[PDB]
């Protein structure tokens, strides 16, 4: 992925989400990038937060996840404007994906011996495994699992 | 050198490819244990330590795969005997028979086989008279250590599994004690001589010397001897082997 | 938030001891947030 | 290191060796390859090889990826390797590597 | 550029219209300098500073002809015609309305209106804005024809 | 019925498996590694003793790679809003990582099932 | 031209044009060996050539 | 805010569920190991 | 059906060793294709070219000397 | 301060004619001091882990049937049979599609032999297994333990 | 890789924002740190809060109505 | 693509350039008592 955006936002109504969703994704497309996934994992109970628009130290918040593939001149505008949104409490963008991270300080054998296309043809979950997620269920999807999963329920 | 003529071998005569003829795989696998057994002690032989042949001479039998029967017969000079002449013969011989099961196989090719026997007939000359000096594997150490680490017979079960096995099972036409005594003191030291072959079907203990009265089992009486068990397996062969094959 | 984190009870009180070089306090709160004695 | 990512850049499998495992691939195997149902049966060998000996030559894409290699692709992907989506390492090896073109001996 | 209008805020200089526009100036030879995918941030610049001149009522500083016409190169450099035809021209031509023979349009200001014309295509717009040239009766540049 | 109560039900495969695979007669994890990101904060806390801060002692034997990818890793937590400044929520978790006898409650389904064999039994 | 680099690709184009070429002044076995170039450079052969 | 979740809630950082006395004392060798 | 296929192709390549007719051998090659189905629209159950192993390269070499210009035996390498 | 400068010393002092040598000078020069300068198979692995990661998930999710004993012989059985495949053909990518194929048969027909034995065994009421028998032998002893007690 | 493209954007924000909805059950995916979000009826409305720290929020916020 | 260089501030040194200088190398010449001989004044010394 060429660029990924986590954002922490006030749970406000569905029709105010929605609508900065849609400003993001209006923006991101006029300045001709390419969004390949948007993801709402819901709301959850952050350590700590504290809100700009209203100033209000309440832990409570949504998070989202946006992959985008847009240059650094129209990335500027794209990350300025979500920081700047009054609904996004804290935007965090990834842009180690091309390239993985601390290769210069693990070695310099493997400063020069990696191939960035595998990393940006992936997805962002798969440069980061999420908890559940496995290699196990990596090797199930080639397994031919629709035949095998019969019996998960023999018992 | 061999490494490939043995592999492919093994791959044409190993029991584990013959499901349709159950008789052809038991077979097999009685002649590679036979194999294996005289590798072994051929082995002891190069090393230093001599025992007695289990078979002077015996014939051993394989089935091929269509992509006939290969029958190689190994046969002991007359003048064996456990002197170091005999010793360094015998591996001679035991190269001899096996360059002959393999060219009745027809995995080997023309020209390494009469390099092998180029290699003995060097031998024997040296052999008469001493020469002096100061690497490749030879046949029989290719085919020791390509049965060992890939074409080996899967490990015998041990009682400890077959109990979680569903496998053993007894009546209560005996006492708990009963089955104990046929349990322990007849698995343990006992399995050993008990077939492979044999393995697969389910072993039940009752007061009766019948051939099953289950689908694919067999029952035994408690406190049997080992011979007593092996000439009950002789004496019916056919009938587990079908009873097998139905289940 | 979850997990070893303590999950605290309304009639629970916070007590804070605060020692220091040459002096020491102890304070007390209510889960409201109200000061129970100075 | 300088020399080694010159070479990488100008260069295209340079990095690669002859059991084409990295030595990134070897330390990471899940970070270097993932599992994909379909297979590369569209992939065959390249007819085209022969005018992409280097990666001056391809400076029109993302990663100096060849243009006949993006046939049974989306327009979608085609977007997100054009020239848009160059870094500011690629421009300005697009840059040196048109100079290269003027100004070059041989391959 | 904009660390040295900050220095002349801080002195405290009346800085005039001249002034203005060479420091404008200056952002402009820095977004013309600078490449093709780097001029977004020096027209930021640019603008921040005009909005800083335009603020700042103390020391006294004037936004003046010269200044807008050096707003409308820079918009012109970076390639932005939407935000330089309808903003900056508009807003120096409604500073000349407002204010009578105060806010004259030199001939500066009308290549500016060229210059961005041409750099954005734009050939209507560039044709109008030589004949109205023409018609306030001063004479064109070389760089204008 | 089961002799005694394993770990695992399919600790049979798995176990035995893993000590097949190495062969006998009877730095970081690839997994980890890939689980060390932002969004793991169970993986950061298994490195991170007790308070957040860090320690040489597990430094020395982990590659510098996996040290500056646990600390952008913690860095990015912290900004996105979770494993806080101080302390590690899973220390007790990491703690784990160190960075015939028949129940009477089972005699009687045993029992219940023992009378639902004879009547099958009699039925059959 | 292809001893030195090129990021266009008019090989089928100018080796359209050579055939031509070769076909006015009548040399077969110069239009007959630009084949191998042309399959070198894995371009489809046309009518036309 | 002192109360309930406190501004410290997150920067507490060493926590021990429940004599304390020892839990003190061990607390006390830890900051000292540390320092 | 692979091992039938394979002592098939095995005995056509033997038979083209002999002294044959290129159009027979175009006529062998394309009645094996079709009676084994070797169809790019196969789905994976069936399909002997997966199975055949040497016996897939035997037969395409089998059919490119007895090309000529018959329209079949230029598509059954096609398809091969 | 060193042997070497000893002997050196001790020669050129002798080599002035007016110095009697001692007896370890030419002992030294016929032995001199020491001197401290002047000084399994790889791929049988993989295959092996390959086919171990296709089978312990199919066992334990897609079999659910954690009692198979004797594991070793269909394991070996399919080791030899991706030989055989590889052998007989290319096989790659067919081998490996064949040897969940092959694993999941070999379980299926062994579940289903055990199924059917042990049902036939409770439904005619005789036959009861090792398992069972000792579970039946340890409950009775609880029992009299606490009728004991 | 499946994109985003322009059309289905207010279509595909709405099924993201309405992924986690009390009324359609199913086993609910879990997020991407792989823990249980706050269940909404609609609206920013909480309704289901994780076992483990209900009590936390219950004393946080006393009287709300969660499981 | 371009070339905005600009000769007047590169000699004139604009954006403030620096090139290390060499230090006392140059400027050491040695004593000067004598006349500068072959092999030095004390060819070869032991410490």
């Amino acid at each position: 992925v060429f660029y990924s955006f986590v954002l922490v936002m006030k749970p406000r109504q569905r029709r105010f989400t929605s609508q900065a969703l849609r400003e993001i994704g209006v923006a991101v497309y006029s300045n001709g990038g390419l969004i390949r996934s948007i993801t709402n994992e819901g709301i959850m109970r952050p350590y700590s937060r504290f809100r700009d628009a209203d100033n209000t130290p309440l832990t409570y918040a949504r998070y989202i996840i946006l992959q985008l593939d847009m240059g650094e001149e129209e990335m500027g505008k794209v990350d300025k404007i979500i920081r700047e949104h009054q609904d996004v409490l804290m935007a965090l963008k990834l842009n180690n994906l091309e390239r993985p991270v601390g290769i210069r300080s693990g070695n310099k054998e493997l400063q020069a011996a990696y191939f960035p296309l595998d990393t940006f043809t992936r997805l962002e979950e798969e440069i980061n495994w999420s908890p559940q997620t496995s290699a196990d269920i990596y090797t199930q999807l080639e397994m031919n699992w629709k035949e095998f999963s019969r019996t998960r329920w023999s018992s | 050198m061999y490494k490939k003529a043995l592999h492919s071998f093994f791959l044409k005569v190993h029991p584990d490819f013959f499901h349709h003829n159950r008789s052809q795989q038991t077979v097999n696998e009685s002649s590679v244990a036979r194999l294996n057994e005289l590798l072994s002690w051929a082995k002891a032989f190069k090393s230093g330590h001599l025992q007695p042949p289990p078979s002077s001479s015996f014939t051993l039998t394989f089935y091929r795969k269509p992509d006939t029967i290969i029958q190689s017969t190994f046969e002991l000079p007359s003048n064996f005997a456990p002197s170091d002449n005999h010793r360094g013969t015998v591996e001679r011989a035991v190269n001899k028979f096996l360059r002959d099961l393999l060219r009745r196989a027809a995995c080997i090719d023309s020209v390494t086989e009469s390099i092998s026997e180029a290699e003995d007939a060097t031998a024997a000359r040296a052999e008469a008279k001493p020469l002096r000096r100061r690497g490749p594997k030879s046949l029989l150490d290719e085919a020791v250590e390509s049965m060992t680490v890939q074409w080996s017979l899967t490990p015998a079960p041990t009682l400890q599994e077959l109990i979680e096995a569903d496998q053993i099972l007894f009546s209560r036409d005996l006492s708990p004690l009963q089955s104990a005594a046929a349990l322990s003191t007849l698995q343990r030291h006992l399995g050993e001589l008990n077939y492979s072959a044999w393995e697969s079907m389910p072993v039940i203990v009752s007061n009766q010397f019948s051939i099953g009265d289950l689908t694919g089992t067999i029952t035994i009486p408690w406190d049997f001897t080992p011979e007593q068990f092996h000439s009950f397996m002789a004496h019916n062969e056919k009938g587990v082997a079908r009873c097998r094959e139905v289940a | 938030m979850w997990g070893e984190m303590p999950r605290y009870t309304s009639d629970m009180v916070f007590l804070y001891l605060v020692s220091r070089r040459r002096n020491t306090y102890a304070v007390a709160y209510t889960y409201e947030g109200k000061r129970i004695l100075n | 290191p300088v020399q080694k990512k010159r070479q990488e850049q100008m260069l295209y499998g340079v990095n690669i060796p002859e059991t084409r495992q990295m030595k990134f691939e070897e330390q990471h195997p899940l970070l270097a390859g993932a599992l994909r149902k379909l297979e590369g049966q569209p992939k065959g060998f390249p007819f085209w090889y022969r005018k992409y000996p280097t990666r001056r030559h391809a400076y029109e894409y993302r990663f100096s990826i060849p243009v006949e290699m993006l046939d049974g692709y989306n327009d979608d992907v085609k977007k997100a390797l054009s020239k848009g989506m160059m870094s500011i390492q690629e421009k300005q090896f697009a840059q040196e590597a048109m100079y290269m073109e003027r100004y070059a001996e041989h391959d | 550029p904009g660390r040295l209008l900050t220095d002349f805020l801080y002195q405290r200089v009346p800085l005039p219209d001249k002034s203005c526009a060479a420091l404008i100036r200056y952002q402009r030879q820095q977004i013309e300098m600078l490449e093709v995918w780097g001029r977004h941030a020096s027209f930021q610049c640019a603008v921040e500073m005009f909005e800083r001149m335009i603020v700042t009522n103390i020391p006294p500083v004037e936004v003046g002809v010269e200044t807008h016409g050096e707003m409308v190169l820079c918009a012109a450099a970076c390639g932005k015609w939407e935000e330089g035809w309808n903003v900056y021209a508009n807003r120096a031509r409604e500073l000349e309305k407002e204010s009578p023979e105060s806010f004259i349009l030199n001939t500066f200001f009308f290549d500016a209106l060229l210059t961005l014309c041409v750099a954005a295509g734009r050939v209507s717009e560039g044709i109008d804005t030589l004949e109205e040239v023409i018609k306030r009766n001063l004479r064109p540049r070389g760089t204008m024809l | 019925v089961q002799l005694h109560y394993h770990r695992f039900p399919d600790e049979q495969l798995i176990t035995n498996l893993s000590r097949w695979r190495t062969g006998e007669t009877v730095r970081p994890s690839p997994e980890v590694y890939m689980k060390l990101n932002y969004k793991n904060p169970a993986t950061i806390s298994r490195f991170l003793t007790r308070t957040g801060h860090m320690y040489p002692a597990d430094i020395l034997p982990l590659n510098p790679e996996a040290v500056v990818k646990l600390r952008v890793a913690k860095a990015q937590a912290i900004r996105i809003g979770l494993y806080p400044r101080f302390g590690n929520p899973f220390w007790f978790r990491s703690q784990k990582f160190r960075p015939f006898a028949y129940n009477w409650v089972q005699t009687d389904r045993i029992r219940r099932y023992f009378r639902e064999l004879e009547a099958v039994h009699t039925s059959g | 031209l292809e001893a030195v680099g090129s990021s266009v690709d008019l090989i089928s184009p100018i080796y359209d044009q050579f055939l031509e070429l070769c076909a006015h002044l009548g040399a077969v076995a110069s239009g007959f060996s630009a084949l191998k170039r042309i399959v070198g450079f894995g371009k489809p052969l046309t009518t036309r050539m | 805010a002192h109360g309930g979740i406190s501004h410290f809630y997150g920067r507490t950082p060493m926590v021990e569920e429940v004599p304390i006395t020892l839990v003190d004392r061990r607390i006390m060798h830890y900051v000292h190991h540390s320092r | 059906l692979a091992a039938e296929a394979r002592r098939e192709i095995h005995e056509l390549w033997l038979s083209a060793e002999t002294a044959l007719e290129r159009e027979k051998r175009v006529q062998q090659v394309a009645a094996l294709i079709e009676k084994y189905k070797l169809d790019p629209s196969t789905p994976r159950e069936a399909d002997v070219s997966r199975g055949l192993g040497d016996a897939f390269d035997r037969l395409l070499l089998l059919c490119l000397p007895l090309g000529k210009t018959d329209a079949k035996g230029t598509d059954n390498l096609e398809r091969l | 301060y060193e042997p070497w400068e000893h002997m050196k010393r001790m020669g050129r002092l002798v080599g002035t004619g007016f110095y009697i040598p001692p007896e370890w000078y030419n002992h030294f020069r016929m032995f001199p001091p020491i001197n401290h300068n002047f000084q399994l198979s790889p791929e049988r692995v993989a295959l092996r882990d390959e086919l171990a990661r296709k089978s312990r998930l199919v066992a334990s999710e897609g079999m659910r049937y954690y009692n198979i004993f004797w594991v070793r012989k269909p394991l070996d059985t399919m080791e030899k049979e991706y030989y055989e495949l590889k052998r007989r053909g290319v096989d790659h990518g067919e081998a490996i599609r064949k040897v969940l194929q092959g694993f999941y048969s070999g379980l299926a027909v062994k579940k289903r032999v055990a199924a059917i034995q042990a049902e036939e065994a409770k439904l005619t009421g005789r036959f009861i297994t090792m398992r069972e028998a000792t579970v039946v032998l340890g409950v009775l002893a609880k029992l009299h333990k606490e009728q004991l007690t | 890789i499946n994109y985003v493209p322009h059309a289905q954007l207010r279509e595909h924000i709405d099924k993201e924002l309405d992924k986690y909805v009390a009324g359609k059950n199913e086993p609910y995916p879990l997020n991407f740190v792989g823990q249980m979000p706050f269940l909404e009826d609609g609206d920013g409305n909480i309704v289901e809060v994780p076992e483990s720290l209900l009590s936390n929020h219950m004393a946080e916020h006393p009287d709300s109505t969660a499981k | 693509t371009e070339w905005k260089l600009s000769p007047r501030d590169i000699v004139l040194r604009r954006f403030g350039q620096h090139t290390k200088p060499p230090g006392k190398a140059a400027l050491d010449v040695g004593s000067m008592r004598g006349s500068v001989i072959p092999f030095g004044r004390s060819p070869g010394e032991q410490l």
